[PDB]
């Protein structure tokens, strides 16, 4: 798991759900 | 009284909302959804879906 970053664009990866 | 041009208004409004709403089909697809296709498929089957 990596860190949480508020209001900038990112690509994330929520237990499968990209 | 003014039903012509809220009619108008209706079917410009439905249209959009009847082509987001196709998004949610699978289309005879496992999901809906590309980035499961992806994270779930090797590409020999994920280009079909």
């Amino acid at each position: 798991s990596t860190n949480l970053v508020k209001n900038k664009c990112v690509n994330f990866n929520f237990n499968g759900l990209k | 009284a003014l039903g012509k041009l809220q009619d108008v208004v209706n079917h410009n409004a439905q249209a959009l909302n009847t082509l987001v709403k196709q998004l949610s089909s699978k289309f005879g697809a496992i999901s809906s959804v590309l980035n499961d296709i992806f994270s779930r498929l090797d590409p020999p089957e994920a280009e079909v879906q």
